[PDB]
């Protein structure tokens, strides 16, 4: 199939589709998605589509955000147990829950984490109140 | 790590429920199977050669019980 059935370097892919690596081309819609579909996974890049995305019904999207982490979630994880955007923003919506307690830390915009998510590498509470004011002691030798 | 956008979240997220290892791991065998699954789908459905439309029911039953399986 890919051995020998063709010339390797004879001809191209055929403009009937888009060329995205020089051993795949790409159909349509499938460069837009975060798919690693061109085997190079460059698809959603470069310049040629998605610096932007929209949400569907079950959707939300996370606008405080940028490519390297997310802009769209369905509604199986709004006000859910974990917090799924860049910021957090999924989580407060309307929902605007009190119930906090000792056993976690307690972060400045009301939400809580575990005590092992503060002062670390993450950006768990979305507020970056988990990460202000740490002391973080050096790395080690490796 | 993963091919779709969608699987790549689900193991975040599976990560961020800090899920049992071995549930954990069974999360991408289910996933990684459906990966081969939702390929042929793809394939078919931009080319238009699925006409009756039959791998996107069984694909979307899927992982419906999936997420209702293994706690998510
Ligand atoms: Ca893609
Ligand atoms: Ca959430
Ligand atoms: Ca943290």
């Amino acid at each position: 199939d890919e051995p020998d059935t063709c010339g390797h370097s004879v001809n191209t892919c055929r403009a009937s589709q888009f060329q995205c690596d020089n051993g795949r081309c790409i159909s349509g819609n499938w460069v837009c998605d975060g798919d690693n579909d061109c085997g190079d996974m460059s698809d959603e890049d470069q310049r040629h589509h998605c610096e932007l995305q929209n949400c569907s019904s079950t959707q939300f999207t996370c606008v405080n955000s940028r490519p390297p982490n997310r802009r769209c979630i369905p509604q199986y994880w709004v006000c859910d147990g974990d917090a799924d955007c860049s910021d957090a923003l999924d989580e407060l919506q309307n929902c605007t829950m009190r119930t906090c307690s000792a056993g976690e830390f307690s972060c400045a915009n009301g939400r809580c984490v575990r005590q092992s998510f503060r002062c670390d590498r993450r950006n768990d509470c979305g507020d970056y109140s988990d990460e202000r004011g740490c002391s973080y002691p050096p790395c080690h030798a490796n | 790590e993963f091919r779709m956008e969608k699987l790549n979240q689900l193991w975040e997220k599976a990560k961020r429920l800090h899920l049992s290892p071995v549930r954990l791991a069974e999360l991408h065998s289910d996933l990684k199977i459906q990966e081969r699954d939702e390929l042929n789908w793809k394939k078919l459905k931009v080319e238009g050669l699925d006409g009756d439309g039959e791998k996107e029911a069984k694909l979307v039953h899927n992982l419906n019980v999936i997420l209702a399986r293994y706690g998510l």
